[PDB]
Order: C-alpha cells, then structure tokens, then sequence
C-alpha cells in the first residue's frame, strides 16, 4: 500500500543524463544570484539550482546570467552549481486541477497526491487578439441583489472589485462561488463556470479557513485553489498571478465558461515593487515601479470572452483592489480602474454602518455589464438605479422639511436600501431575486413598514414558491418577463402584500 | 394540489377582512402555513436515503 | 545503484504495523445505529377535542 | 472513518520516512560507499560512452 507506492516511487529514480548544465553561483544574496557560465539559456528559463530550488534567469548578460530566485535564499550558496531545466518556465495546466489546492509551483497543497494535468504551458502568454474577441452575452450570477442588478456582471469581463480590506473582503467573491455552484453543479457545460480562486498574500491559516468553508458548501469539485501565502516568497507570488490565469486559460481555451478572482492583486504590486527594488531598477510613483502598468494590464487582458472561432470561451476576471484608506487616486488603484472594465467599490462606512454588503453605487459601475443582463433582470430591474440615485439625490439634500413627492422617494429609498442587504456568507438564488426587484420596483414594498422588511422577503418567497412557484418555474424558464406574468405577478404581489 | 389550498386560503383572508371574527383564524392559517412550509423546506432538504457504497 | 541500497534496506527492514480498529474508533465518529423516534401522538384526538369544539364552537370573538 | 483511514497512511508514510533517513545513515557508513564509487564509475564510462 504505503510500501507499494514507494517503491514505485524509487523505481521511477533510474539515471541521470548529460546535457548543458552547470553553472557557478558567485555573488548571491538579495534574492539573485549572478551564475557563471550557462552560455546558451532560452531567456526566462526555469534553471533548477543543485540548492534544490528553481529560479527563473532574468537578466541574460555577456559573461554573466543573473538568476531571479524563485524559493528561499536560505539553501543557495556560492559556488554551487546551477542546472539548466532547459525549458521557459511552464506549469501544468489540464482539467484534473478542479478541486485541488495547489501552491505556485503546482505542489499539492491539499497533499491528494500528484495532480492530473493534461498539459504544462508557458506562465506569460498574449491575450487573444481584436478577432477573437465577442461581445458578452451570458452573464454571471452572484445571487447577491444589486451586485447583479445595480452592478449587472458577465462573463469574460475584468470586473474590477475595489475597496478596503478585510470588510469581508474575500466574502463578496466567495458568494459569487457558492451562487454559481447551483449553475456549476448544472448538467449544461455552457452554464458551467469553472472559478479559480487565486488566493495570495493571506495568512495560510486564512485560507485553511476558506478552504474549509468551500468544503463545507463542498463547493471545492469545480473549483481551484491556487495559494501563495504571505509567509511564501515574493518572487513565487509574483508569478502566483500568471501562473493561475495559465490554468484558466485551458479551460476557456476548451471553450469552456470560467471564471478567476485575483485576490488580492494589489499584494501582488508589493511583490511586484519587493523584487524590483531588489533588482534595484528605479522606482516610480509611490514607490512602485514603472512596469507595474505593464504588470497589471498583461495579466488583465488575458481574461476575455472569446469567439465562435475560439469556442466561445470566457475567463471572467474579478480582481480584488485593497485601497489603503480608499485612496481612490491612488497610483495602485487608479492604475487597475483605467484596465478594467467597470468598478465595484464597496463603502467602507456603510460596511461598518451596518449594510453588509456594501457597494457605493456612486463608484460601481460596469463598462459593458448592461448587456449580459437577462430581459427579466433588465425589466425587473428597469431604471432602479435612477431611482436610488434619486435617493442618493433626495437623502443629499435631506441633511429640512420634506415635500411629499420627497418624501415618498424618501420612503421608498429607504425601505429599498435594506432591500438590498443580504446575510454574509449565504447569498440568493437568481430565480428568487427577480421576484424581490419586482416588489419593490412594482411599488408594493412602498408601503410595507419597515421593521417588517426581513420578514417581507422571506413571507413573500415562502408565499410565491407556496402559491405557484408555476411563475417562478416560467420565469425560470423563459428567462423573460412576458406582459401575462408581469400581470401575474403584480396580482401575486399584491396578494402577498396584502398578508 | 398544495396551491388549491393555498388559493382559496388567502381569498378567504381577504374576504375574512370583510366580516367579523379573526381572534382564532389567524392562529389556525398561520398553522397549517407553518406545517406545509416545514414540509416544502423538507421536501427541499430531501437527499436520497442511502448511503453511497459505490466509491464508500 | 544508491537506489538499490536505499531500496532494499528501505523496504525490507520496514515493517507496517498500525493501529487497531478499536484505537481508530477513538480518532473518528463510530457508528450510529437506526435512530427510531416513535410515532409522536397529535393533539386533535380523543374526545377533549370534541366537547371543546361542540362548546367553543357555540361563540366565537370578533 | 475515511478520513481518519487516510490520516494513518499518512501517518505510516511519515513514519516510514525517518526509517528512510535511518537506512541513509547506516548505507553511508558503510565501505560500500567507497565501493559503489567504482560501480558510478563504470556507469558513467558506459553512459558518457553513450555519448
């Protein structure tokens, strides 16, 4: 068994072949070495130090080639001898990575043994051209009310998440995971998003904790978790990134719907700032250097929804901006917003007065999201965001005396923003959050009172599913609010209303 | 089936707004509610009875 | 070579001896037999319900 | 029980590697050390011969 395995294992040693290898460590330390000799090197090759540890040459220079360590500078030493992997740096990519957490260089870190993996591919690839490229159609369902219909999200877009840390930071993401777990679990392989959850610059412990809640939704078979703690080396999480979106991009380059959240990439501009400072290229503004444009928009634009051509494939990205203090001009951040498509900044201080979750409607918007939304949640959904940017507008001015036309926009803006708030960590399904839109849209929670809005919600799901959950199943369905359900539905409504 | 009940229920709530007598009615409604929106939440909550053998 | 030694030193002098399945007990759940909560006996039986509703339902409150 | 079942493989792969590091220490005290140079030796004669 455990014998059996093993000795399989030291069968599979069996002899060491000659080949151009060796070079000599010289000046090490400050994470790179300066080798001598390795005469002919493929530029941005894995060389494999006989330190046990791989590095990635970066500098190809005559007479010299400065290795970039990609591992502790613990076990390097000078004078050791530095063996060419031969090979530009490449990871396992293939389909047999769902459900196994991973570390950077591809490790088992769910320990499940060796990873099936259909192929390696290079850690930087090009981001498909102009024709392959089309316009989104299908949108991604978070369950999360407003953050699909006031933030309306599809697939293939760089949908930026922008806000402060630890507000629940990872939450918003994970509900998006769990929501689409119901889709996923789905026997429609053009409803199957495969989510890869890039998890960097978090405590290990941190992610045991995420790991053991997307087991417990056991929500781990169709998706990936790639880790590169805090603890783990900066060079490893500066390739943590790239890396990640390689292996999702076999997925979209099946064809196949996916799906990556980059938590949190800002970490990765720290690294990105750590190594070339240790590299001691110049720095830019605030200190992060000027390639950090460059950083950013290579990785971005490798997410795309791709054509008929290429199989219509997407890799959603949802990249997660930490703002020091909401520092919304900063260079960071300002930086991520010009690449992406749309924001998603969460308010911190409605976070903390009690709206979870929070987004400024203000500062979300969505490029091209309108247009994934389905005619239901376009309908259902049909100007709400006007009318809770007159809220915004009415509780503007709000801070005397209240004229009635005021008042009712106060009233129902009010009511309408607790509407929207939803239980961390347990989001909706997007059957039942066409319903609730209606309501209130409809003007039927105009009236509810509202200590009783909580209870609305759930009467009214518990009441539409016990009546006929006919009209959810059409709704289901047809996807498209027809002028018989609409009436339908306002007749439900206003039954349930009326209990 | 559920929904016949459900129906002339709540057309009986509104039509028991426009007579007299409620001091027990919402008692019973909120009952039989109760029990059958257990029941939807069992019937939801339902995983086959068995245990998986097969890969077990 | 180095193989071979490792190997056979490796293999032949480890021996597997592991726990009993009386010891993994203790580090997992045991076993749960059928759990048999009855059949709970409703209220709206017996004839307390009956002369209560022949008198109740004589009044009623608005 | 699966997982526990799981935990003492583990636990017995674990336990089977310091047996590894014990038999890497008597294997290097032995002269079989100085003589299994000469076995890499002619290995490398034939594999550089391969060449």
């Amino acid at each position: 068994e455990v014998s059996s395995i093993l000795e399989e294992r030291i069968k599979g040693v069996s002899d060491e072949a000659n080949l151009n290898e060796t070079g000599r460590v010289l000046a090490v330390g400050d994470g790179i070495a300066r080798v001598f000799g390795l005469n002919n090197i493929q530029a941005e090759e894995l060389v494999e130090f006989s330190s046990g540890v791989k590095g990635m040459a970066l500098n190809l220079e005559p007479g010299q080639v400065g290795i970039v360590l990609f591992g502790s500078d613990r076990l390097v030493k000078e004078g050791e001898l530095v063996k060419r992997t031969g090979n530009i740096v490449d990871v396992p990519v293939g389909p047999g990575l769902l459900g196994r957490v991973v570390d950077a260089l591809g490790n088992p870190i769910d320990g499940k043994g060796p990873i099936d993996a259909a192929g390696r591919s290079r850690a930087q690839v090009k981001a498909p051209g102009i024709l392959p490229r089309r316009s989104v159609h299908e949108p991604v369902q978070t369950g999360l009310k407003a953050v699909d219909a006031l933030v309306p999200i599809g697939r293939g877009q760089r949908e930026l998440i922008i806000g402060d840390r630890q507000t629940g930071k990872t939450a918003v993401a994970l509900d998006t995971i769990l929501n689409q777990k119901r889709w996923n679990n789905g026997s429609d392989e053009s409803k199957k998003l495969y989510c890869v959850y890039v998890a960097v610059g978090q405590k290990r412990s941190t992610v045991a904790q995420l790991v053991q809640t997307l087991e417990q939704h056991d929500a781990m078979k169709y998706s990936i978790i790639v880790a590169a703690t805090a603890s783990e080396a900066a060079p490893l999480q500066y390739l943590a990134p790239f890396t990640a979106a390689s292996i999702g991009e076999w997925f979209r380059d099946n064809g196949k719907h996916a799906l990556i959240v980059y938590d949190d990439l800002s970490k990765q501009a720290v690294a990105y700032r750590q190594l070339s400072l240790l590299l001691r290229r110049p720095p830019g503004r605030e200190a992060y250097p000027g390639d950090v444009f460059y950083l950013h928009s290579r990785l971005l634009e490798r997410a795309a929804k791709l054509s008929e051509k290429e199989g219509s494939g997407s890799l959603t990205a949802l990249p997660v901006i930490e703002t020091q203090g909401g520092d919304v001009s900063a260079y960071i951040p300002t930086n991520v917003i010009s690449i992406t498509d749309g924001q998603i900044f969460l308010e911190a201080e409605l976070f903390y007065k009690g709206i979870r979750p929070a987004i400024n409607v203000g500062l979300s918007v969505s490029r091209v999201g309108s247009a994934a939304q389905v005619k239901a949640l376009k309908q259902v959904a049909g100007s709400l965001k006007l009318f809770l940017a007159q809220y915004r507008e009415v509780a503007a001015f709000a801070q005397s005396d209240l004229d009635a036309s005021t008042k009712q926009t106060l009233v129902r803006g009010e009511r309408l923003t607790q509407l929207l708030k939803q239980n961390q960590y347990s989001p909706l399904a997007t059957e039942e959050q066409v319903p609730l839109i209606y309501a209130g849209v409809n003007g039927h929670l105009d009236g509810i009172e509202l200590s009783r809005i909580g209870e609305f919600e759930s009467s009214f799901l518990s009441y539409l599913k016990s009546n006929h959950n006919e009209l959810l199943t059409e709704i289901r369905e047809k996807g498209e609010l027809s002028k018989e359900l609409l009436a339908s539905l306002k007749s439900a409504t206003e039954s349930f209303v009326a209990t | 089936a559920k929904s016949a009940a459900n129906k002339l229920d709540w057309a009986k709530v509104i039509s028991s707004l426009r007579i007299t007598g409620s001091t027990a009615t919402q008692l019973s409604s909120f009952k039989k509610r109760n029990d059958e929106a257990r029941r939807q939440l069992l019937e939801l909550q339902s995983q086959p009875t068995e245990v998986d053998f097969s890969h077990y | 070579n180095v193989i071979q030694d490792l190997y056979l030193r490796e293999l032949k002098d480890t021996k597997l001896a592991p726990s009993t399945l009386q010891d993994a007990e203790g580090n997992v759940k045991p076993w749960n037999p059928p759990q048999k909560p009855n059949l709970p006996e409703l209220e709206l039986q017996g004839p307390e319900a009956l002369k209560a509703y022949t008198e109740q339902n004589v009044e009623t409150a608005h | 029980w699966v997982r526990y079942e799981a935990s003492l493989r583990q636990l017995e792969q674990r336990q089977l590697a310091k047996s590894v590091i014990s038999r890497v220490q008597s294997e290097l005290g032995n002269p079989k050390f100085q003589e299994k140079v000469l076995q890499q030796s002619i290995s490398e004669i034939e594999q550089l011969l391969s060449k």
